[PDB]
């Protein structure tokens, strides 16, 4: 019937009678054009930790308005547009970005900003605007803006005004939104650590209103970053991670998930089927190496 | 039967949706042929649009002014002049 | 059923007989093509997407002055005969253009911008309400307009009132994103835009924030000067080339007009530039007032005590003051909102506007 | 049997759609929706899978071990390749630093996996290649006696809709199979330099072929006795999902000093 | 009504259409680019058999065939861009143009001034409009008219306005090529186009090829390419070389449009590519009120005017900026509500418009 039948369906037609027998499934273009799905994230608060001050903060901004929309409506606070994080580099931007959507249990959507760079005659234009409806259908979600952001959790990507274009457009369409629709279930996620790819946009009100500030690790908390990353896999069971935290300083969350990894091909070639604290004493001593540089 | 749908317009008195529903329903009047039915949605249409106008209504008057069917533009244009009255002139001139 | 019936049965009739001997003559897989041109040996040539093309006879469905080229027709297995005429697929507002249908707000809701108002409804509210003036006098409303202030403050909200008022779709275009930095993207995506806008009429071609083909230059070189300019020089010929006095209506967006040459701006088409007036008292009272509707509060707060303090200050810092209020009740963990955190919020936004230091405040 | 015989048409199968029923790709461009054998519906199917096809049954003929062909050049294979640790002494740093990436995973998946780091899955090599680099990736695989299977990746480079896409999905798949293994991509920069800023257009029939080689590299290697060797003139940035965490994990330099 | 004539038309039209789909069956079977009739079995050499095309060929030298009239068959049909040629069944029109440009056949802009731009339109006269009145006169002088004109000052002056008011009065063809768009970043794309252009402007004789903006493509030459000036360069020089090649003169005209002068070369200056140069730049006191009295007739007016006082708070203008004074005069008296147009509201115009071409 004409209901099962839709634009955009898949269906097997006969090449022998040009009778519609059955229905696949649907299909699309900017899903394979460098964005993507992850449902269900596997980034917790704890994951970065040491969060505090931007735990509450964070949560009251996202959380709360996608766990309860009538209550933001009703009190008198449209819901926050946009968050920028800025702090320290290489923490956990991207990692909070997933760890929020794991939360409220919603869809990350990563979006590559200069992917969505094609050189014809707006098939650029096109995706820009489907990802608007994409999202709108797939609502909530986060919508995440790589490669504006410098991590070393992942890598720093972006150069140019080739993104600062693009994040241009995520702020008008907040506008939008709020505009002839009057609705808004989809916040979109900035983070950088970099002037070279603001935009006056970004420093407007009604636009963006949020600025929420990203720690820097510390003793406390790198022990609490370093205790999830040696307990996803095999350890040694008298540790003190409080022990190897002190002795880093200096040293962002991408450094403690480092320490393991530099940790690990010690236990490796030793022949071990388990890491121990040595390892992490000696892994910590690696990296403060490298930081001091002539 | 020419008067059952005059009297649809006194009993969507005081009716929000039902206003409404009339753009709907005189849709359901240009599937149903027959002389009778043809001659009476003009006025059907020009006796809501005094007292609730309607945009889509004068839209389509100005399609049955140019209509072959004799009865149907006589009717249209009156009714035409019936919401173009409370003012002298408008889109009416 | 039967009273039916009896009209039902020859209404039927004279349809089905065209219907019919359509069907057997339009018996499928028939494939779609387009018309590549109509000729002069009354052929038409097509474009078929199966490779060939053919010089094609026209089976009058509708006539031939009723079809131009570019429109998709169905056509017969080989010859390609054009058997029946379809209708266009995939217009392309969803493509180059990001659509705001009925968008919201209106003049009341900000209105003590009343000078300012009149001025914007000169050359796009009140010609569609009074068509009269404009064509007893023989000359035309401005086709396009420039407003200069800020978004989210001012600018953006005449922009919605305005076009909502007007009952045009509201087309936002994002200028620096036009910016695409290679031999061959943007003159096209304006043509493009300018195209749909004028076939679908009446439209608002709203540019949004255009401040980097506001450079003009004397001597055109290489494709680093040349680029820009292009696409500059492709919004100046579009105006120059057409007029029209609302088939193509522009907003035209940027923070300040110092950025814009007064050769781009063109005037005769666009004779009015429009300025940004901040808020005054009645209007602060006003935007207050629409924006503590939404709200639930204490009877503590006082709307008035608030608007008297605040010096002179944008709509932007009312709608502020609103949602950093909410926020300071929120992680107080109640939905009350008392009058100290009102005044908070507008000690904090006051005094980062009033900052200026040594050279305004001298 | 003799109904279904050759001659033949090459296809591959996408997915099953229900119960004797499949989808095919075959290579030519023609699609087709075909039967499956009952009993080859049971035990034998696999979700994408190479397959003969017969030119007037439309009918599941065989199954084929997965290395169907393309009509760019084949790629090379190599078992025990001839250069084995002939450059050597002074490269101190550099062979330590393949030999604990590359060998070790190979020889044995388990213990990587018993400790709970991950092991290396790809890994990318930068520096010049062809004075020292080369020489040494070679000779790990000889020395752990996988195959070496030298892929050309500038050659995706194919002009044409996706017979390029086919090619990397037979090739992983025949890794996973033909393991140990060492998948070895020249000039990865090719394939995979592009969009970063709006710059380097024209890269729209190789944004396939990368979405093809994630999903294959990511899925598999999860314990890894399969190695992806990626390999750069002297280093290119790439498109963020290689260069993060679960594929390109070491990336390894040859000193300036 | 309107229905049942509108099936009596299908019916008639459906029936022959049937009957002419079988005979087109039957046989097995004008712009174009190439020819390719796919089969061939009717029709040196005696006999047809020509398909231009690389995957294969049928070749055959000699066209003509008033019996059986040729064509037919796989259809694309006529002449051949390499010259074998369905010579003369079924209309070919010199190898024509499938690529299209913008067509305007008379541009609707009658004679926005006649007055104040005096000389300018009077340039225009002797060039286009009476070598197309009269083609005997100029032929008996032995001269030929102005192959190409160059009108300056800055565009949308009223320079559109005047240009396509006389092609009105003709019956004359607009051709809008637009510069800034020609640009690709692809191999020859540009200058293929404009050959094109010229083979059709040939056929379609009596045009005014509009060329915006001489900025935007052409604008250097002294760079010696630099991959944004080397497909530019390529299809100007291409360009020029059409129009000293010859186009016939006195029927095609070529008018382009130029905002600043400094974009200029010596192979763009020269007869065979411009021989006029027509002023929009700047008018006189006298002039500028011409241009004022002409747009204020249409208008309604209330008593108290003089030009030259309107004039008088010009210090130079550009024929865009007087457009705007008599405009937005109105505009003042339409906020008021007012049909009528006064001696105030002009002065408010003039102070407004200068003011902001400033800077």
């Amino acid at each position: 019937n004409v209901k099962d039948l839709k634009a955009s369906q898949r269906v097997c037609l006969r090449s022998d009678s040009y009778m519609l027998h059955k229905v696949l499934e649907n299909k699309a273009d900017p899903l394979v054009s460098l964005m993507m799905v992850e449902k269900v994230p596997d980034s917790t608060y704890d994951m970065v930790g040491g969060l505090t001050k931007q735990i509450k903060e964070i949560k009251e901004v996202i959380e709360l308005p996608v766990k309860h929309p009538e209550l933001f409506e009703s009190l008198g606070i449209a819901q926050p547009k946009g968050v920028i994080l800025y702090g320290p580099p290489g923490t956990g931007k991207t990692l909070l970005a997933r760890a929020v959507a794991h939360h409220t249990d919603c869809k990350f959507i990563r979006v590559s900003g200069a992917e969505l760079v094609q050189k014809y005659i707006g098939e650029g234009s096109r995706m820009v605007r489907e990802l608007f409806v994409m999202a709108r259908e797939h609502a909530p979600s986060i919508i995440f803006m790589d490669e504006i952001d410098s991590i070393g959790s992942t890598r720093v990507e972006g150069s140019g005004g080739g993104d600062s274009e693009v994040q241009r457009t995520m702020l008008e369409l907040l506008n939008q939104l709020d505009g002839f629709e009057t609705s808004k279930n989809i916040k979109i996620i900035m983070a950088t650590n970099r002037l070279d790819i603001l935009d006056p946009a970004l420093l407007r009100p009604g636009r963006i209103d949020r600025k929420i500030e990203f720690p820097p690790p510390s003793v406390a908390a790198r022990a609490e970053i370093l205790r999830i990353h040696s307990r996803k896999m095999n350890l040694t069971r008298g540790i003190n991670l409080r022990k190897v935290a002190e002795k880093m300083n200096g040293c962002s969350g991408a450094d403690v998930k480092g320490v393991c990894t530099e940790a690990g091909m010690y236990a490796l070639r030793e022949r071990r089927i388990h890491v121990t604290q040595e390892d992490f004493e000696l892994a910590v001593g690696k990296v403060m190496n490298k930081n001091q540089e002539t | 039967l020419a008067y059952a749908v005059l009297g649809i317009a006194l009993i969507a008195l005081g009716e929000d949706i039902g206003k409404e529903m009339s753009l709907r329903h005189f849709g359901h009047l240009m599937h149903y042929g027959n002389e009778h039915i043809r001659r009476m949605v003009p006025l059907a249409m020009g006796i809501v649009s005094v007292s609730d106008p309607q945009m889509k209504v004068f839209d389509t008057l100005t399609r049955f002014s140019h209509d072959a069917d004799l009865e149907v533009s006589m009717n249209s244009i009156f009714a035409m002049g019936l919401c173009g009255a409370g003012t002298n002139n408008a889109r009416l001139a | 059923f039967v009273s039916n019936s009896e009209i039902l049965k020859p209404f039927e009739k004279k349809q089905e007989e065209e219907k019919k001997q359509l069907e057997e003559i339009r018996g499928n897989p028939l494939s779609i093509g387009t018309l590549e041109e109509i000729i002069d040996d009354d052929h038409a040539i097509v474009t078929s997407p199966t490779m060939p093309d053919y010089y094609v006879s026209i089976l009058s469905f509708v006539d031939k002055e009723l079809l131009e080229p570019g429109c998709s027709v169905l056509l017969h297995h080989k010859t390609m005969s054009i058997v029946g005429v379809l209708q266009d697929d995939a217009d392309p507002m969803v493509s180059v253009m990001k659509m705001d249908k009925s968008p919201t707000e209106s003049y009341s809701d900000i209105g003590g911008l009343e000078s300012q108002i009149q001025e914007i409804k000169e050359s796009v509210e009140l010609p569609l309400t009074h068509p009269e003036l404009y064509e007893e006098m023989g000359i035309k409303p401005p086709k396009g307009v420039i407003l200069y202030g800020a978004p989210g403050t001012g600018k953006t909200l005449l922009a919605k009132a305005v076009a909502n008022q007007t009952s045009a779709t509201f087309l936002r275009i994002v200028g620096s994103e036009l910016i695409q930095k290679y031999l061959g993207d943007g003159p096209r995506l304006c043509r493009q835009i300018f195209k749909v806008a004028g076939e679908n009429a009446p439209s608002i071609v709203f540019i949004d924030e255009i401040d980097a083909i506001g450079t003009k230059r004397y001597d055109s070189n290489s494709g680093g000067e040349r680029e820009i300019q292009r696409t500059m020089l492709e919004l100046l010929n579009q105006l120059d080339g057409f007029d029209d006095r609302g088939d193509v209506k522009v907003i035209m967006a940027t923070n300040k007009i110092e950025t814009l040459d007064p050769a781009l701006i063109r005037p005769g088409r666009i004779d009015r530039k429009i300025l940004f007036e901040n808020p005054d008292l009645s209007t602060k009272k006003k935007i207050l007032g629409i924006h503590t509707s939404k709200m639930n509060l204490s009877e503590d707060v006082n709307l008035e005590t608030l608007v008297t303090t605040k010096d002179d200050l944008s709509g932007a810092d009312i709608q502020a003051m609103c949602t950093e209020a909410g926020l300071l009740a929120l992680r107080e963990r109640r939905m009350q909102v008392t009058a100290e955190d009102f005044k908070q919020a507008k000690e904090r936004v006051m005094k980062n506007k009033v900052e200026e230091n040594l050279e305004g405040l001298y | 049997k003799r109904i279904q015989s050759v001659p033949l048409v090459i296809g591959q199968f996408l997915e099953p759609i229900d119960q004797n029923t499949g989808i095919v790709s075959s290579t030519t461009g023609m699609s087709y929706v075909v039967r499956i054998l009952s009993t080859l519906d049971r035990e034998l199917l696999k979700p994408s899978m190479s397959v003969a096809l017969h030119r007037h049954s439309n009918a599941l003929v065989d199954i084929l071990p997965p290395d169907s062909d393309s009509s760019i050049s084949v790629m090379g294979e190599n078992e025990k390749p001839d250069v084995t640790y002939a450059d050597v002494g002074g490269l101190d740093m550099q062979k330590q630093e393949i030999r604990e990436a590359v060998e070790l995973p190979l020889v044995q998946a388990d213990l990587y996996e018993q400790i709970g780091i991950d092991p290396p899955r790809g890994v990318l090599l930068y520096g010049p290649p062809g004075t020292g680099k080369t020489m040494l990736v070679k000779a790990v695989a000889n020395s752990t006696k996988a195959a070496f299977i030298r892929v050309n990746g500038s050659e995706f480079v194919h002009k044409y809709l996706g017979e390029g896409p086919r090619m990397v999905r037979d090739v992983f798949r025949l890794a996973r199979e033909n393991a140990p293994s060492i998948i070895f991509i020249d000039e990865v920069d090719s394939i995979a330099t592009k969009r970063f800023d709006a710059q380097t257009g024209s890269d729209r029939e190789v944004q396939r072929i990368l979405i093809e080689l994630l999903t294959q590299m990511d899925g598999f290697d999860q314990s890894t006795n399969v190695k992806v060797i990626m390999a750069t003139n002297r280093a290119d940035t790439l498109d963020p999902a290689l260069l993060r965490p679960g594929r390109l994990d070491r990336k390894i330099e040859f000193p300036s000093l | 009504l309107k229905q049942t004539e509108n099936d009596l038309k299908d019916i008639e039209a459906r029936i022959k259409e049937k009957a002419g789909v079988k005979e087109s069956d039957t046989g097995l079977a004008h712009p174009l680019q190439v020819a390719r009739c796919t089969k061939i079995i009717k029709g040196e050499d005696a006999k047809y058999v020509i398909n231009l095309k690389q995957i294969a060929k049928f070749v055959v030298g000699l066209g003509e065939r008033v019996s059986p009239t040729d064509i037919e068959e796989g259809m694309r049909v006529g002449v051949d861009r390499s010259k074998y040629n369905i010579e003369l069944p079924l209309p070919p029109r010199i190898d024509p143009s499938v690529t299209m440009m913008t067509v305007e056949e008379k541009p609707d802009v009658t004679y926005s001034d006649v007055g104040g731009c005096k000389d300018q339109i009077e340039k225009l006269r002797e060039v286009v409009e009476l070598p197309l009145l009269s083609p005997e006169r100029f032929a008996t002088l032995g001269i030929d008219p102005p192959k190409g004109i160059l009108l300056y000052g800055p565009p949308g002056t009223g320079k559109t306005l005047c240009a396509r008011a006389v092609a009105n009065r003709t019956d004359a063809t607009f051709i809008r090529v637009i510069g800034s768009e020609l640009v690709q970043k692809y191999v020859g794309e540009g200058a293929r186009m404009v050959r094109e252009l010229f083979e059709m402007a040939r056929t379609k004789k009596a045009c005014i090829i509009f060329f915006d903006e001489i900025d935007a493509v052409g604008g250097a030459r002294f760079d010696d390419g630099a991959g944004g000036d080397n497909e530019v360069q390529r299809t100007m020089l291409e360009l020029i070389t059409q129009l000293d090649g010859f186009d016939p003169r006195g029927n095609i005209k070529v008018m382009f449009a130029t905002n600043r002068p400094n974009t200029l070369d010596p192979a763009l200056l020269r007869p065979g590519r411009i021989d006029r140069k027509v002023e929009f730049s700047l008018p006189d006191l006298e002039g500028r009120a011409n241009i004022f009295r002409i747009h204020s007739k249409s208008m309604s007016v209330e008593r108290g005017i003089r030009w030259e006082l309107i004039s008088r708070l010009c210090p130079n203008s550009t024929g865009a900026e007087l457009r705007s004074v008599c405009t937005e005069a109105g505009m003042f008296a339409i906020r008021a509500r007012r049909k009528v147009a006064t001696e105030k509201d002009f002065l408010k115009a003039v102070d407004k418009v200068i003011s902001g071409y400033k800077k």
